[PDB]
RNA sequence: UUUGCUCCACACAAUAUAGAUGGAUACGAAUAAGGCGUCCUUGUGGCGUCGCUGAACCAUAGCAGGCUAGCAACGGUGCACUUGGCGGAAAGGCCUUGGGUGCUUGCUGGCGAAUUGCAAUGUCAUUUUGCGUGGGGAUAAAUCAUUUGUAUACGACUUAGA
RNA sequence: GCCCUGAAAAUGGAUGGCGCUCAAGCGUGUUACCUAUACUCUACCGUCAGGGUUGAUAUGAUGCCCUGACGAGUAGGCAGGCGUGGAGGUCAGUGACGAAGCCUAGACCGUAAGGUCGGGUCGAACGGCCUCUAGUGCAGAUCUUGGUGGUAGUAGCAAAUA
RNA sequence: AGAACUGGCGAUGCGGGAUGAACCGAACGUAGAGUUAAGGUGCCGGAAUACACGCUCAUCAGACACCACAAAAGGUGUUAG
RNA sequence: GAAAUUGUUGAAAGGGAAGGGCAUUUGAUCAGA
């Protein structure tokens, strides 16, 4: 349903977790670069965690592409959704987290009419 | 490994666009970029380079 | 150094205007290739005459093949070698089919018995002993007796497999 | 007949490795009856299956297969290098693998 | 090539045999070693006894029950030589060692099975003639192994029974060699010989 | 530095550990060497 | 014992597999010596022969091996019985008697196979456990509490109590 | 030359260990083989450099595209970005049909700072973009305040006759 | 402890030297394949219990530079002069 | 109504720490088409 693309290659799917974020609770997992003079991670000794670097950058042709092959576009209403009317093979609409259930029903109906893919069609559905 | 004889990733050290955000100066830069690229006249290239110059490098005449 | 070949190397001590056609000195050098043969030639020429590679030239390098490579010969070899504490001259006798094989055996034997590396050995002379009873080393004389036969006791056959099912025998 | 085998027996020895660093992407296989790289050249390119069993039935069987192939000879004693679609688990060091006769050139 | 390989350790150069067995174990072959008391070590008996006493003097100073254990039996001496060459602290090394059994003599499970030898570890094939060597049973007895006499008596009994079995087998083999001695000039035999059988 | 005065160690290291015996009846750990020409007889007795 | 325990047979479920995919195929001893066969005056004997690896030997054909017709010969092999012996180092195996029964590819036939679609381990093994159905067998202890003091910080130990 | 004597230190221990004796030792020679983030080729990311392309539907000329080379890094410099409180503009943005917050080995995007979504809880506000602004980002400072552990049901609650 | 030149460590990961800031090799974006360096190929441990010539038996053998020591003097031990 | 810390339930592992990196087996779970 999306534009043809090369095989999507992720050079590093594992998250870059901050050093010792598994050792101390106060050290969050959000990546921080070690600045210590003796840091084994900064010095890149074998057996330690890898650090984010530009070499891991994804192919520009497949960058930002979801597994379906679309780029995610956040939509808050029908006017936001309709910006993808001529771009249904490249963009997929994602309804914003704070959209009410009835507005989600309206947006889903409009996206179905316009052939726009919705990444989260089951949010705030009838239970 | 390569025994580099010069600094790697060295920027040219010359301006390639004005530091100014003047839209009209940018339009002039575009016009003289086109002229310098597609005329082969040294005047157009030197004018294009002069359009990049800072204020202290463009003393009043 | 390696499996040896013998080369004749003739060098010149490059001519000048006063002395054209210099005396064309020659050596028989055992070496594994021609680069090493020429290097050894220049080394010994610098040991013998006032000349160096820059002031001379190599006129000819030619491999000398064994005249009778399939005739068993006794060779007498005069060598000079540097030990850890001095320099010594030795005479040894080697039974082989060629000068190159005898010289390889000589280098192996000097390395084994005197820890003499290639760099420490000078081959003074290699000459075939034409007449037996001029062989003066018993370890070669014992191989010149009439109708020499000897067994090879305790034969050890190499197994192609890790395990054997027969408790093998060393008969021969 | 009593025998039905159409593969050569082999043993997963280890991964490709240096003294202290291994490479799980390449496995070393000892093929029965192969003692030289000249012999192993015959088995170059042959498909290999590691066949193992699981408790959970998946797609109509409790037997699962990891497929790979011989890529090149290894060493002087007939060991071969092999690459698999998924690397072997490394609990299979010493486990038996099957080297099939296809793709065949006889 | 067999599910279990039974090596007759007699005269087998304990270190080289241990190398062979360790490689087989790590490659996944089940090995049973019999007659460990008849293994050999190169070097004089006094040399190897002094080596064992140097091993014996090594022990944890503050508690000898923690230090290296000095097993006296020949099978355990071989097992030590083999464990020092298997990565025994890993799960893989533990599995490889579980694939191994070492015995003094030939116990009843294996006295009726084929025993193989390892030529690359055989003393007669490896040691230069005239070099002195030690016998593992004698060394073990000298360093405290208690069962040389019992193993010797049971080995003598087993050899008697095995000699009777082999006399019967040799008689049957003579009968078979007679049976295929005839029927060797038949057309089937000539065709088999033409095909190499 | 050295003990500065020699004295024998206290206690016998061959009676270790100084633990409770596993049973109230001490085990006979060695019986007399068998002399197979003698009549059959007990080698020990139990008393209180 | 809210019908308990154990063993056997079968069925059904799980459960995993340090890793089956024809056979672990048994003298001992020596190795500057032996194995085998044969003969005699029986030995540390004579003669012959062998090794130079198991690259062997056995086994091996049949819808993963079907259904049938014969020929030849009383052989081979499996199964469940059965006679007896031997084996204690961890024996738990080895040998053997008799009959029954299935197969026999030792030889000659007849029928079947297909479409798993050009390959996909294409599932054939053994490890425990549970449950149900039948049959066989048996009908206790330990600990707490009390007590003892040959014991003991507490546990523990040693005793006694229908 | 090798070997041996010369050759004595304190926990038990080190050719790394095992072990190795025509070596798995020593001297020497020849091949084969193993493997670094090194070399060669290719792909992708970024940087730098040299260029092509306003002739339009071309709305991204700081855009698109072509070519080559390069990539270690403390102290440090610079650049491009992520996030927070508040401010101007804008999306006539989101929201009691549920804002913010919080929880969530659930999903997606980014090399990353981070962003987005689903589910639960919840109850009244909040966000995207273009800019402005700062009391704007914590793992440490025997940091400050508050809260909470292991220690640990532990030390112990034994002077003053009961 | 103090100078000279250079190369390094600091600031540097990687393969080897078991282990180690400096040694050897080689300097590093993310991957694939091939080939190697220094070092290795009995087993641990990937790689020949390879080939060839000799030497050594040690009742404290010996086993790779930096480096983790050994000397003078001796030995019908053995080998070659 | 966070975290530290704690109880219960569920899952998993556990021969003198635990935690981590590469790779895959197994179990659980799940997106995209
Ligand atoms: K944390
Ligand atoms: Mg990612
Ligand atoms: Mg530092
Ligand atoms: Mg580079
Ligand atoms: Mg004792
Ligand atoms: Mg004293
Ligand atoms: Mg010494
Ligand atoms: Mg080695
Ligand atoms: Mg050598
Ligand atoms: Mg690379
Ligand atoms: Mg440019
Ligand atoms: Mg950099
Ligand atoms: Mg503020
Ligand atoms: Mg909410
Ligand atoms: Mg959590
Ligand atoms: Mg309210
Ligand atoms: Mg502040
Ligand atoms: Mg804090
Ligand atoms: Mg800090
Ligand atoms: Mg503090
Ligand atoms: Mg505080
Ligand atoms: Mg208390
Ligand atoms: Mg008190
Ligand atoms: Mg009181
Ligand atoms: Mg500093
Ligand atoms: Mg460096
Ligand atoms: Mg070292
Ligand atoms: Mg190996
Ligand atoms: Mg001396
Ligand atoms: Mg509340
Ligand atoms: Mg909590
Ligand atoms: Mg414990």
């Amino acid at each position: 349903a999306s534009l043809p693309h090369p095989k999507i290659v992720k050079k590093h799917t594992k998250k870059f977790k901050r050093h010792h974020s598994d050792r101390y609770h106060r050290v969050a997992e959000n990546w921080r670069k070690q600045k210590g003079i003796d840091s084994v991670v900064r010095r890149r000794f074998r057996g330690n965690i890898s650090q984010p670097k530009i070499g891991y950058g994804s192919n520009k042709k497949t960058k930002f592409l979801s597994p379906s092959g679309h780029k995610t576009f956040l939509v808050a209403n029908v006017k936001d959704l309709e910006t993808l009317t001529m771009h249904t093979k490249t963009y997929a609409a994602e309804i914003a987290h704070n959209i009410s259930a009835k507005n989600r029903v309206v947006i889903l109906a409009r996206a179905k009419a316009l052939g726009i893919k919705v990444t989260n069609p089951k949010g705030r559905l009838a239970l | 490994g390569i025994d580099h004889t010069s600094k790697q990733h060295k920027r040219s050290g010359h301006r390639t666009a004005p530091k100014s955000d003047n839209v009209y100066l940018k339009l002039l830069v575009k016009l003289y970029t086109f002229l310098a690229r597609r005329t082969d006249a040294p005047f157009n290239k030197v004018v294009l380079k002069a359009l990049f110059l800072s204020k202290i490098n463009r003393p009043p005449v | 150094m390696a499996h040896f070949k013998e080369y004749q190397v003739i060098g010149r001590r490059l001519p000048t205007e006063s002395v054209p056609e210099p005396k064309l000195f020659r050596m028989r050098i055992f070496a594994s290739n021609e680069v090493i043969a020429k290097s050894r030639y220049w080394y010994f020429l610098q040991k013998l005459h006032k000349v160096k590679k820059a002031s001379g030239e190599i006129v000819s390098i030619n491999q000398i093949n064994e005249a009778h490579p399939t005739k068993v010969k006794n060779f007498g070899v005069w060598v000079r070698y540097d030990s850890r504490s001095g320099t010594h001259n030795m005479y040894k006798e080697i039974r082989d089919v060629s000068r190159v094989a005898a010289v390889e055996t000589l280098y192996q034997d000097m390395a084994a018995r005197h820890r003499a590396r290639f760099r420490s050995i000078h081959i003074l002379k290699v000459a075939e002993i034409e007449k037996t009873a001029d062989v003066k080393r018993q370890y070669v004389k014992q191989f010149l007796t009439k109708d020499l036969k000897f067994p090879l006791p305790h034969r050890v056959q190499k197994s192609t497999k890790t395990f054997s099912y027969k408790r093998p025998s060393t008969f021969y | 007949a009593e025998s039905h085998r159409l593969y050569v027996k082999g043993k997963h020895l280890s991964y490709q490795r240096s003294k202290r660093v291994n490479n799980p992407n390449v496995s070393l296989i000892k093929i029965e009856g192969v003692a030289t790289p000249q012999d192993a050249q015959f088995y170059l390119g042959k498909r290999i299956a590691y066949v193992y069993r699981a408790s959970k039935e998946v797609r109509g069987s409790k037997i699962r297969v990891m497929w790979g192939k011989v890529t090149r000879t290894h060493g002087n004693s007939g060991v071969v290098r092999a690459t698999f679609r998924n690397n072997l688990p490394a609990k299979t060091f010493g486990a038996s693998v099957r080297i099939f006769l296809y793709p065949s050139n006889i | 090539v067999e599910p279990v390989v039974v090596i007759d350790g007699k005269g087998h150069l304990v270190g080289r045999l241990a190398s062979v067995v360790a490689k087989q174990l790590l490659n996944g072959q089940k090995i049973v070693v019999v007659r460990a008391e008849e293994l050999n070590i190169s070097g004089e008996f006094f040399r190897n006894k002094l080596k064992y006493h140097d091993f014996l003097r090594k022990a944890t100073a503050f508690n000898k029950t923690r230090g290296p254990f000095h097993f006296r039996a020949p099978s355990r001496i071989f097992y030590k030589a083999l464990r020092g060459m298997v990565s025994h602290k890993t799960a893989r090394g533990k599995a490889a060692l579980e694939r191994l059994k070492v015995f003094e003599g030939i116990p009843p499970p294996y006295d009726k099975k084929k025993r193989v030898v390892v030529p690359q570890a055989l003393r007669v094939l490896r040691l230069k003639p005239g070099r002195k060597y030690t016998t593992l049973g004698k060394l073990s007895t000298s360093v405290g192994w208690k069962y040389e006499d019992v193993v010797a008596k049971l080995e003598a009994k087993r050899k008697v029974s095995s000699a009777e079995y082999y006399a019967k087998k040799r008689a049957f083999t003579k009968k078979v060699a007679s049976a295929n001695a005839t029927a060797a000039e038949s057309d089937v035999a000539k065709q088999l010989a033409a095909l190499g059988y | 530095s050295h003990r500065k005065y020699e004295a024998p160690r206290h206690g016998h290291l061959g009676f270790l550990p100084r633990k409770r015996a596993a049973s109230i009846r001490a085990r006979v750990k060695a019986f007399p060497k068998d002399d197979r020409s003698k009549p059959v007889a007990l080698t020990s007795f139990l008393g209180y």
